[PDB]
């Protein structure tokens, strides 16, 4: 499963 | 009665790629832990502690703001730990709600102002009146609505409940929609 | 079921009585075209099941054990689910912490079956004038048999109650003592043990959970079940549903103008079946239907309009634009405008209008589709 | 055949349960909660159209035959325990609810009194039945209720409530703890029901004879000093969580003294038994005296059956029963079941005598054909 920090990391990643 | 429009500023929400969006105020702990299935809100001053133990919440799920989502302590004979807190798919949580349930079912809805005892246990299409305390190891069945201090059976949800819920949850999704930035 | 207010939205359920609910808590029966009510059908015990334990427990167990459940108690303080710890084994609450050293009941080795109910007092005396009563009936049914006949054509015994001559006085610690709230016992708990109603809160011992039932619904001009619950408590599929929101479309009620004697209001009326018709041309007529709480009027000019729905076009979509009458259309979706006329009452602009669409009864069937069902529908604007 | 369930509407409490049974398996506040209001509306009210009263019955049978009783309505027969000279309307709504509604197979609508007879096993006695809205002697002899000789007064529970809540507003003393911990009399306006109705079952009583006369005596006071018996302390009954009703000590005696104060009218709860006993028939008498049975929930009070029974001995040597009832040995039965439930008790032993309950109660095919309920009144 992706993790939260995850799709927090990859929303950071794409700002 | 549609639901109506809640607009929120999109500087201080994150919108990810299974489509969650989680608020920047919302207090996140142990976020490796935390996992969220997708379409999922989470307000502001939402804490979810997920440094304590797994907190998978399921799609489509609303968590209003000033919400605290915290796993349970159990003592077992064993020893002790913490377990990890279950949440459905489809579930309303109110704001000012206090969650210590050891499983939430889908198409649950929590009255606002609400707080729930250690691990309770939250069966499908059930629903919690506002301002309502449910004691540790209160079990609620589905199609009955948990009231009163302490939350007592005192009615059952009709029949197309299932179907209802899921209506309301896809409409404040789609009705989300961030501020327009004039 | 209460974040959007169905209670504004109200049908109308023809049948003896006449009755507005809302949508989702009316039920279409199939063999009667005509929707049903839940006070227009007939309820019956399906199963009994322990809402604690979710164990489903049959029917003849249910009346031997008097609707209770084998496990689970009930506190006496506040009507929570007493929970089992070990120090071997006592009852305590989780809200109220009464625990079963309260009252004075002995901790129980074993876990679960250890505790048990008190034995009624006056039990064998029951036993005895039952008896005595069915061999009396029973001399009186064949005197009864004899004398229809007619006009067609050991013992045992119960010593009587013996009436006390003095009855027992009020104890004289009753005047001059501090009244302990605590120990006495409110009126709702204490006939909640209606066999020994105890004054003192040390001798009311807790109760079995009482069992819940799950509803079979049968359509009451046609016994036929609208809905039938499954065995399983925790499950959540049913065997036979037949809810009206899954056939009649539903009407939702969008925007929401202000009612100063002037106004103009969209509602959506979504389909449920996978392709439909809706005109809702009628506005009551006159006198028709009786709209009682009527306090507006709306014109509801209605083009017939054809919807479809899929769980997941010009002719269809763009020639039909209807600008002035069709705002907004997606998938199993139309919007529609009508113009109220509040304010005409007090307040409280109550709108009712008609609306027709067509059901496919499939009771073989081109005519049941052919078939016209029109429902009276009353919106609450907010006022 | 399957066991008839058993039901007794009362104004304040409603007791349900199967027939041959050793108690009441439901007893309920005789309320509907309606969505929108907060407080209940009362199931069983007279003098009303028959739609409301149709829709408040229905509603509250519903709730008895699915949340209380786990059964079918129409399986299984019916016991209906209504009260001689009950009002005629509400017995013929009931039925039609019972009936046209429901479809049970039939019901009994047993009188009070005999039933309560029947769980001691005797034949003839003297009830009374201390209810919620009045107070009702009835004798029965031989099996047969001697309506001839029937009596009531309205000094059930109802006038008991108004009574305490006149006397706690008129010595109001409640702290209502947001800088008021002094005395603050009368902060609300009107007590609710349940409030009172708690308070009369928990802290009041019924004093001695001695100490009731002494009471009703120094109540008027003429050239009285301190005549008074010394009250009961004061009890503090928390209302609303932060404040704190100061019940006074003397309401706590005081307020039932209603019930047997004659106040030059001689009609009381204890002067109700002789008025209907010496108008009964001369054979009659002695076997009604010696054999009383007092049922009610307001007969449950501490100390009532002694107070009652000390003022039936003292009346009785008045002038006015000196002379008929003078030379007479009342005696009080204690039937099983507790004086809540020993009328549903008599109903629940009558409904196990499956043979004779078909043709005592009423076919719903009877009533079909002629939807008229029997009833003493001519027909
Ligand atoms: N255990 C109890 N102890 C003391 N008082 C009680 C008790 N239970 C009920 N009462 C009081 O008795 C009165 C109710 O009496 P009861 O239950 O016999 O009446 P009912 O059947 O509801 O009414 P009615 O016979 O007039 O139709 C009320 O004042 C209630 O407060
Ligand atoms: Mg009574
Ligand atoms: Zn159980
Ligand atoms: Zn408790
Ligand atoms: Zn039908």
């Amino acid at each position: 499963s992706t993790s939260l920090l995850s799709e927090i990391e990859q929303s950071m990643e794409a700002e | 009665m549609e639901l109506g429009e809640l607009l929120y500023n999109k500087s201080e929400y994150i919108e990810t790629a299974s489509g969650n969006k989680v608020s920047r105020q919302s207090v996140l702990c142990g976020s490796q832990n935390i996992v969220l299935n997708g379409k999922t809100i989470v307000m502001n001053d939402c804490i979810i502690r997920g440094d304590l133990a797994n907190v998978r919440v399921g799609r489509h799920c609303v968590v209003k703001s000033r919400s605290v989502i915290r796993p349970p302590f159990k003592k077992f004979s064993k020893g002790v730990a913490f377990f990890p807190l279950h949440i459905g798919d489809h579930v309303f949580i109110e704001e000012d709600c206090v969650v210590n349930a050891a499983q939430i079912g889908s198409y649950v809805h929590v009255g606002k102002n609400c707080v729930i005892g250690r691990r309770c246990v939250l069966k499908d299409c059930c629903k919690i009146l506002d301002n309502t305390v449910l004691p540790p190891e209160t079990v609620v069945p589905p199609f009955t609505v948990f009231s009163g201090c302490p939350g007592l059976f005192s009615g059952e949800l009709p029949e197309c409940t299932q179907e209802l819920m899921i209506d309301v949850t896809k409409s404040y999704y789609q009705k989300f929609l961030p501020l327009t930035q004039v | 079921a209460s974040l959007l207010q169905s209670e504004r939205v109200l049908y109308l359920v023809q049948g003896e009585k006449k009755v507005r609910a809302p949508l989702s808590q009316l039920y279409f029966c199939r063999y009667c075209s005509e929707l049903r009510s839940l006070e227009c059908v007939s309820h019956e015990v399906d199963s009994h099941y322990c809402p604690s334990c979710l164990e489903n427990m049959p029917s003849a167990e249910a009346k031997l054990k008097k609707n209770r459940c084998a496990n689970c108690f009930d506190c006496p303080g506040c009507m929570h689910t007493l929970s089992t710890r070990a120090t071997a084994y006592y009852l305590a609450c989780g809200f109220c912490r009464w625990t079963s050293r309260d009252v004075g009941m002995a901790d129980k080795s074993v876990a679960s079956g250890g505790w048990q109910e008190p034995d009624h007092p006056h039990t064998q005396r029951m036993n005895k004038l039952i008896e005595y009563y069915q061999q009396l009936a029973q001399k009186e049914k064949v005197e009864r048999d004899r004398k229809k006949l007619a006009r067609r054509r050991k013992e045992i015994k119960i010593e009587p109650a013996q009436a006390v001559d003095e009855v027992e006085p009020l104890p004289e610690d009753y005047y001059t003592r501090p009244v302990n709230l605590t120990e006495v016992t409110t009126l709702q708990q204490r006939l909640l043990q209606p066999d020994f109603q105890p004054i003192c809160a040390s001798q009311l011992y807790p109760r079995h959970k009482h069992l819940l039932i799950k509803r079979s619904l049968r359509c009451r001009q046609c016994e036929h079940n609208l809905s039938k619950p499954e065995f399983n408590p925790t499950s959540i599929k049913f065997k036979i549903q037949l809810v009206a929101v899954n056939y009649i479309p539903e009407v939702r009620i969008m925007s929401i103008p202000n009612l100063r004697y002037m106004k103009e209001s969209q509602v959506l009326l979504t389909l449920t079946n996978p392709v439909e018709n809706l005109t809702h041309v009628t506005l009551l007529e006159c006198e028709e239907g009786d709209p009682d709480d009527t306090n507006s009027t709306a014109k509801v000019s209605v083009p017939p309009t054809e919807l479809v729905l899929a769980g997941k076009l010009a002719e269809p979509q763009d020639f039909p634009d209807d600008p002035d009458v069709v705002a907004f259309r997606k998938a199993n979706k139309v919007g529609v405008f009508i113009k109220v006329t509040p304010q005409r009452e007090e307040g409280d602009v109550t709108v009712c209008f008609k609306l027709k669409h067509d059901f496919k009864n499939l009771a073989a069937d081109p005519g049941a589709e052919v078939s016209w069902l029109t429902q009276h529908v009353e919106l609450s604007l907010g006022p | 055949e399957k066991t008839a369930v058993v039901i007794d509407l009362g104004e304040a409490f409603t007791k349900c349960g199967f027939a041959g049974e050793t108690g009441p398996r439901c007893i309920i506040p005789s309320v509907i909660k309606k969505a929108g209001m907060p407080k209940p509306i009362k199931v069983v009210q007279y003098n009303i159209n028959t739609e409301e009263l149709y829709s408040y019955l229905k509603e509250f049978i519903h709730i008895l035959y699915f949340r209380h009783l786990l059964v079918n309505p129409r399986d299984r027969r019916v016991v209906v325990i209504e009260s001689v000279l009950c009002p005629s309307h509400f017995r013929e709504t009931l039925t039609r609810v019972l009936f046209k509604y429901f479809e049970v197979p039939s019901v009994l609508l047993a009188p009070s009194h005999l039933m309560a007879l029947l769980t001691l096993g005797i034949n003839s006695a003297m009830v009374l039945d201390c209810g919620y809205r009045e107070s009702l002697v009835l004798p029965i002899y031989e099996g047969i209720p001697v309506l001839n000789c029937w009596g009531a007064l309205p000094l059930g529970g109802k006038a008991l409530h108004k009574e305490l809540e006149t006397q706690l507003l008129e010595q109001c003393t409640v702290d209502t703890g947001a800088a008021k911990e002094q005395s603050l009399p009368s902060v609300m306006g009107s007590i609710p029901e349940g409030v009172l109705e708690d308070i009369k079952v928990r802290t009041c009583f019924v004093s001695d004879l001695t100490r009731g006369l002494k009471i009703q005596a120094a109540k008027f006071n003429i050239d009285g000093n301190t005549e008074r018996p010394s009250p009961p302390p004061n009890v503090d009954y928390p209302l609303d969580g932060e404040k704190i009703l100061h019940v006074l000590g003397s309401i706590r005696d005081s307020v039932v003294e209603i019930l047997f104060e004659q106040d030059n009218e001689e009609k009381s709860v204890a002067t109700l038994i002789l008025d209907s006993l010496m108008q009964c028939p001369i054979d009659t008498r002695k076997q009604l005296a010696e054999n009383l049975v007092i049922i009610g929930g307001t007969s449950m009070l501490p100390g009532f059956l002694h107070r009652l029974l000390a003022e039936i001995r003292y009346l009785v040597e008045k002038p006015k029963y000196k002379k008929t009832l003078g030379t007479k040995t009342f005696r009080i039965h204690t039937p099983p079941a507790k004086a809540n439930c020993v009328a549903w008790l008599g109903g629940a032993i009558f409904g196990a005598l499956q043979d004779i309950l078909g043709s005592r109660s009423v076919s719903k095919e009877y009533y079909n054909q002629t939807g008229r309920i029997p009833d003493w009144c001519s027909l």
